[PDB]
C-alpha cells in the first residue's frame, strides 16, 4: 500500500513539476525519486487481474532512466518524460481498480491482488517514499498501533432510518403519544407528539428520549443543534407499523421544554448540554441522547386554547423536535462524507466493471447496510479500498 | 553474494550446496575464461571450477 | 513494556540461575544479559508513583558488574547479585504499580508512567532479551498488528445479567409463557416456561428462543451443553418488568425438544449442533442462538395427566432448561478468566492505593461495565494494565 | 514428529528471543540451531493440502543463514530474520494442518502426510532438539514403550448419559424404585429415588448403586464428593424407557445413608471411601463404584411424616443424591479437558476445511462418541493429531 | 531439596535434550552440567526405603562421563547417556517416595530421610542449578525468608461443612428461621429461610449472616458471586441438630435484599460489596462476611399471596440465597487446588505403600482434617512433601 | 544465638577475669578471644529495634584490642577493657530484648530480630566460642 501509493505520488509530482523551462534544481530529488522507481520495477511482469468485467492486462517495465544533467527542462525532456509517465499512471491505474474490486473476510486489510501483494516484498521497498496524505499517514500509524485518525465534514455516520415509536396508540389512530424520526447521514430530526397536549399528564408535561447508538466512536465533533424538526412540522399521511392502515399526522409545534442533548461514551455522560442551541462540541462519544418535553402553555390565548380541547377529538396534535446536525469530527476508522468521494470511487469502479457481490461488502456498496453492519472484517476491507480509491485520485 | 561470503569467511552453506549439487547463482563481479574449444564443453570442463 | 519485561525476566532468571555450587557455565549467558542491564542502568534516575497513595519513590542505579572469573558460583557471589537482584526487583515492582494504575483515552496501548516513558528510549533497548510469556508475545504480535491469541480457560465474556421475557403474560401472572437466563462469566443457563404446557399451542410446541451476543470474536472454543437449567427448577417469586409485583413460579421440567445451538460469526452460521449434549466446539464465532421446544408429551400416566389440565388454573409450569459452559477458548483480545490473576492483580494495585475514577475504566474495575461496554480504547488500556501485570507477577508473586 | 516440534520450537524461540537490541550471547545457540535448520532445509521440495478444502501449496526453501552482530542485534537484523521466520512458520503451520485432518485404521500413530512423512527422512534428524513439551515427552516415552503420563484438569472422561434405571415400576409409575444419573464429562451426577421412602423394605433401608465404568485407566485423580445430585432434585416429567409414556418425578431430598465410593482397578478395590465428603485421592482407578442407601428417618415432625404415608398414594418421593467432579487426574492416553485446546483446535482445523468423515474418527470429531469407543487405533491417531496440535498451537 | 530439583532437572533436560541428531552446541551446557552431576554423585552411597511397604534399596553410583566431541548426537551417545539417566531417574523418584511419606512436627520444613539429609551436604551443592519452578522458587523464598506465593485455580481452602443454624426453632420444627451452608473446597452456598416470610418481622424484613473464617490469608483472588444457593433450593427432611427427629424444608426462592459481602483482614474490613454479582476481586482477607437480606414483596399476585399466609400453618418457606466461588487466589501457603496434584500425589505414594499414621498429617491424608487444623508445623510438612511431588512429577 | 551466646559469655568472663592485679596468664586465651571479638565486630553496624516502646538503638563498634604485654593487670587495663565491656554488654542486652519480644509462626526457632539475623551471617562464626550452658 506504501509502495503503490509511492508509485502513484512519484507519478503525480512528475506530472506537476517535469514542465518546460523549469530549473532542473526544482525536480531534482523528484528526478532521482523517478530514477529509483524505475530500477526497481524494470524487469518485473506484472498482471492486473479479470475478476468481473476488469480485463486482464500484462505489463513489463523495460525503460530508461530520465536526464539528470540540464539547467533547465526543455520539450524533448517533458516529452521523454511524459512517454513513460503514461504507461506508469496507466499500471498504477489499473492496480488500484484491481485491488478495489477485491476484498476478503480472513485478513481485509492485507493486499488482495496479485500485484499489490508482489509490491509488498522486499524488492520494492526502494520505491518508498514521503507518505504525506492523509489516508496513508493513517495507514501507516495504524500499521505502527499508534493512534490516528480521519477528519470527516458532514460524516455519513447514520444508516437511514425514517421510523416512529407509538408509545400511546389505538386501531382508530385518533389519540397518539410517540416519536417520529429521520436519522440520515450526518444528521438527525426528532420529534415528538401528543394529541392530546398533555392535558392529562402529570404535571401537564410529556417526556420523550430518543437515543442513536453510533457504530464507531466520534472525537472533536461540531454539531448545530436546533429546536425544531421541519421534516415533522407539517399534516402526514403514515402507515402503521404492520402497514395494515394509514393514520393521520396534523402537527402544531410547540417549543421544546427541558432539552438535554447528552453524549455518551460506554454509557457515562462526556458531554451534557441543557437548553443550548447553536454550536456545540462532542469532544468523544459513542451516544447521543435526546431528552426533551411537550409542556402544555399553562396560559393561551383564545386562538390557542380553541387547538386543545378537554377531551377528544383531538385535530391538533402538538409537537416538540429537535434537530442535531453533525458538521465536522474525527474518527478513528473511516467513514463516507460529503467532502470526500472515496465511497463514489469505490462504488463506481465496482459498477462499471460489473463486480459480483462479495462474501463482505452488500450488494453495489450500499452505504446504509454497509454502515448499519459495521463489522472489523468490513471495517478492514473498507479502509483498504478507500486507502487504494485516494491513491487512484492522485493520477486519475 | 561473493563479497559477504568473502567477508564473513563462513562457507558452510556454499561448501553444503556444492557438496550436494544444490543449484545456486554466485553473484558478484567475477573474471571469466572464454572457452572456444567444443570438446571442452564436452568435457564439461566448466563445472570444474 | 518489552524492556521492563525484559528487565523482569533477567531478574526472574538471574534469582532462580544463580545459586550456590552451580557451573559458571550454566549462567554465563544469563551472567551477561545481568550485566548488560546493569551497565545500561547505571548512571539513570527514576521516579515512580504520584497517583494516589502510591508513594513517590527514587531510583538511582549505581552497581558493579557480576564477577565472571568463577568456575562455580559460591556463597558471597550469589549473596552480592542477590543484594543486587533485591534493589531491581523492588524498582521493577514499582514501575509496574505506577504503569497499572494509570489510564489514556489517546493511546493507552502506549505507556503512561513516566518510568516506563523513560525505558522506551533507545538506550534501554539493549536490555531486550527472550520475549517468550504469552501475554508478552501477544503484545509484540499485536505492535505488528499480526494475529493475536490469548487461551482462555473459563473466559469472562458474559457480562452479569439474570433477566427474563414474557411472551405471553397479564397482570394475574397465572398463564404466563416466557424465558428466564443467567448469562455470568462463561456460563448461560436459560429456561423457557409455559404455564399452559402449551395445550392450546400449534401441534403442541413451544418454540424459544434465546441469543447472546459476546461483546468479543471467540475461537477455538470448548463447549458444554447440557439439556436441564438446575438454576431455574425451583419455586420463585419473582419480580414483575417493572417491579410494582410479584408472579409464582413453579416449574416442572420436561426435556427440551429439538435444541439447536448455533454459533454465528457477523450473522453467519460457523457451527450448528442438533440435539447434541456435552462437549461442542465452536471454532469461530460472536453469537450464539439457542433455540429450543417445549413439546407437550402425547402419553402421560395419571399424574403426569393430573399436572397440566386442559384450562386454568395452571399450579404446575412445564419448564425446558439449557445450560452452555465455554470451558476454554481463544480471543484476540485480553479478558478475564478463571485461571489467570492479571485482573485480580490489576484490581488489587488499584484499590490498595485509592486510585481515583478515571477516564476509562469503570468506576472500580467492575468486570461486567468493562465487558459490557469493552470498546478499544478500554482494549488498549486493559491489554497493557494485564502485560505490565503478567510482568509484575514474574517478580512479586 | 519430533522434527516438526523441533521445527516449531526452532521458529518459536526465533521469534521470542531474535529482538532488537538483545545480546547476540543471548541467541547463539538459537541461531546456531536456526542456521542448521536452513541447511538441512534448503534444497527440499515440500507439497502440503489435497485433502478436502485444504488447499494444495509448494513449499521451496532458499534461505540465507542469518548472520551474526559483535554486541546486540539491530532492526535490519531482526527484520531480516523474521521475513524467514514467517515463511517457515507458514509452512510448519500448513505442515501440521495437513497432518491433523488425516486418519488411518493401520499405524494411526506415523505420518499420514507427505509432508511429515518426508520430515521423517534422516535427512532431517539434524534439525531434531530439545523436546521438552509435555505433548512431545510422551510421544518419545510412547515411541520407547516407556510410561506416558498426561495431566488433565477436568478430564473429559465420561462420555454424555442422561439415563435412568427402574429397579421398581409399573405401568402407572406411581410407585417407583431406581436410580437416575448424568456422567458428563468430569462429573457424575446420580440420584436414587424411592417413592415409597423404604416404608416396606428391610430394616427401612433402601440401596442404591451407580457403577461407572471408565474407558481409560485414571492415576492420581482428585475428586470431589458432595451428598446431593442438585441435577435431580426439582421436579420432572421424564419419558418412559420405550418412550411410549412420561412419568412423574417429585423430589424431596434425605441425606444419602452408608454412603460408599469404591475406586477400582481391574475389578480390584483399589480405594474406599465411606461417609466421606470433599476431596478425596483416588491414587489408580478405572471403575467408580457409589453405593449409597435411602435410609427412612425413624422419627418424623408432623411435617416430614405427612409427607411420607404407610400406604400410596406417593406425592413426594424420597431422593438421596451424590455428586462426583474429578478435578484433576493423570492418563496413560491423550483426553480432552477443560484447561487444554488439542480437540478444539483439531474439530476447528477439520471444519474450517471441510474435511470428510473419515474411517476412524466419528463424524465432526465427536467427543461422545470418540471416548465411548476409544479403540487402541483411535488412541493413536488421536495421541498424533493432539500432538500435532500442540506443535501447531506453538505459532499459530 | 535444591540438590534433589537440581538432580531431577537435569534428569529431565538430559531426557528432552539429548537425543539423536542435536548439534552438540544444543546440549553442551547441559553436558557439562550431567558431567558435573556424575562427579559430584560418584563414590556416595545411598538407601531409601523401610518405612512402610516402601522397600529399602541400596544406591551406588560409579559412572563414566558423556563424551564431549560429537558434531551431532547419534544413537550411541544417547544409550550411553540413557542407561545412566534411567538409573539417576530411579534414585530420585526413590529418594522423593521416601521423603514424601516422612513427617516431623518440631522441624517438619527439614529433610526427614536420610537419603536426602545426605544430600544436604555441602559437597553436593555442585549438583545445584537452576530452580525455575514454582514450588522450588517458593522453598527457595522460604529458605531465605523471604515473601512466598502460590497462585491456585479453584484453592481448596473450604473445609467440607453441611450445616444449618436455626435462629428461631420449636420441637415441631413449623415456624423455623435460620440459616443453612454448604462450603466445599474454593465454594460457599449460603441460603437464609424464614418459614414465615418475615410477616411478624420489624420491617416485613429478615437479616441473614454468614461468616466464614478461612484458615489462610488469600490475596489476589478472583470471586464469582451469584444470588441464588441452588444447593438449598429444593424440598428435603433434614436431621434435628441432635439427630432426635428431622424438619422439612420446602423452598421457595426469592431474590436477596440488601446483599452485602465483605472481605475482611484481621476484622478489619479490606473489600466491600452491596448488590453486585458476578465477577468481584478481594485483594487480601483472611474471612468473608456474607449478609443479605429476606424482604417480603410488599405487592404480591394471588397465587404469590396464597404462597405466604398471615399465620400459621407455613407449607412454603421464603428463601434467599447467595454463591460464592473463588475461582482464583494467591497464598503464602500451599493448599490442594483443582490444577495441580501435589496432594494426589503425596496421598497416592502414602496409600500404596501402606504408610503407618504419623504424628503430623490426619489419617490418609485426608485434605478436610487437614485444613481444618492447619497448623504451622502441618503447613511445614505439607510444603515439604508437596515440593518433593512436584519434583517427582518433573521425572515420574 | 551461638554467637549472641559467646559474647554474653566472652563479655562475662571479661567481667569476671579482667580484674585489677591478676596474672596476665589467667586471661590469655580470654584476652585472645576479646580481642578476636572486637576484631569481627570492629566496622558493623547494628540497630536493635522499635517493636513496642522498646527503643530504637543505633551499635557501632570501632574499638582498639586489649593490651597484651603485662605480668599482672593493673588499674589501666582494668578501666580501659571496662570501657569496652560496657558498651558490648548494653548492646548485647539490647539484642537479647529486641529477640526476646518478637516471634514467628513458622520458622520461630529462627532469629526474628535484625541484629540477631545479622549475627548469624557467617562472619561472625569467629566469635563462637564454648557453649557449655
Ligand atoms: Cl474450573
Ligand atoms: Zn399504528
Ligand atoms: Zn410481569
Ligand atoms: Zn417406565
Ligand atoms: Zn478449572
Ligand atoms: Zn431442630
Amino acid at each position: 500500500m506504501d509502495v503503490l501509493y509511492s508509485l502513484s505520488k512519484t507519478l503525480k509530482d512528475a506530472r506537476d513539476k517535469i514542465v518546460e523551462g523549469t530549473l532542473y534544481s526544482n525536480v531534482s530529488d523528484l528526478i532521482q525519486q523517478f530514477n529509483q522507481m524505475i530500477i526497481t520495477m524494470n524487469g518485473n511482469e506484472f498482471q492486473t487481474g479479470g475478476i468481473g468485467n476488469l480485463p486482464i492486462r500484462n505489463w513489463n517495465f523495460d525503460f530508461g532512466l530520465l536526464g539528470t544533467t540540464l539547467l533547465n527542462l526543455d520539450a524533448n525532456y517533458v516529452e521523454t518524460a511524459r512517454n513513460t509517465i503514461d504507461y506508469f499512471v496507466d499500471f498504477v491505474d489499473n492496480v488500484c481498480m484491481d485491488e478495489m474490486v477485491r476484498e476478503s473476510q480472513r485478513n481485509g486489510i492485507a493486499p488482495q491482488s496479485d500485484s499489490l501483494r508482489k509490491l509488498s516484498g522486499i524488492k520494492f521497498k526502494r520505491i518508498n517514499f514521503d507518505n504525506s496524505s492523509e489516508y496513508i499517514e493513517n495507514w501507516n500509524l495504524q500499521n505502527r498501533r499508534q493512534r490516528t485518525g480521519f477528519t470527516f465534514h458532514k460524516p455519513n455516520i447514520f444508516p437511514y432510518s425514517a421510523s416512529f415509536t407509538l408509545n400511546r396508540s389505538q386501531p382508530a389512530h385518533d389519540n397518539l403519544m410517540g416519536t417520529m424520526w429521520l436519522n440520515a447521514g450526518s444528521e438527525i430530526q426528532v420529534a415528538g407528539f401528543d394529541y392530546s397536549c398533555a392535558i392529562n399528564a402529570p404535571a401537564n408535561i410529556q417526556q420523550f428520549e430518543h437515543i442513536v447508538q453510533l457504530r464507531r466512536v466520534l472525537t472533536t465533533a461540531t454539531i448545530t443543534l436546533l429546536p425544531d424538526a421541519e421534516r415533522f412540522s407539517f399534516p402526514r399521511v403514515i402507515n402503521s407499523a404492520d402497514g395494515a392502515t394509514t393514520w393521520y399526522f396534523n402537527p402544531v409545534i410547540l417549543r421544546p421544554n427541558n432539552v438535554e442533548v447528552e453524549f455518551l461514551l460506554n454509557g457515562q455522560i462526556i458531554n451534557t448540554y441543557q437548553a443550548r442551541f447553536g454550536t456545540i462540541i462532542a469532544r468523544n462519544f459513542d451516544t447521543i441522547r435526546l431528552s426533551f418535553q411537550l409542556m402544555r402553555p399553562p396560559n393561551m390565548t383564545p386562538a390557542v386554547a380553541a387547538l386543545f380541547p378537554n377531551a377528544q377529538p383531538f385535530e391538533h396534535h402538538a409537537t416538540v423536535g429537535l434537530t442535531l446536525r453533525i458538521e465536522s469530527a474525527v474518527c478513528e476508522s473511516v467513514l463516507a462524507d460529503a467532502s470526500k468521494t472515496m465511497l463514489a470511487n469505490v462504488t463506481s469502479v465496482r459498477q462499471e466493471y460489473a463486480i459480483p457481490v462479495g462474501p463482505v461488502f452488500p450488494p453495489g456498496m450500499n452505504w446504509t447496510d454497509l454502515i448499519t453492519n459495521y463489522s472489523p472484517s468490513r471495517e478492514d476491507n473498507l479502509q483498504r479500498v478507500f486507502t487504494v480509491a485516494s491513491i487512484r485520485s492522485m493520477l486519475v | 553474494n561473493l563479497e559477504e561470503l568473502m567477508r564473513t569467511g563462513d562457507y558452510a552453506q556454499i561448501t553444503n550446496m556444492l557438496l550436494n549439487n544444490q543449484p545456486v547463482a554466485l553473484v558478484g563481479a567475477l573474471p571469466f575464461i572464454t572457452d572456444s574449444s567444443v570438446i571442452s564443453l564436452v568435457a564439461k570442463l566448466d563445472a570444474t571450477v
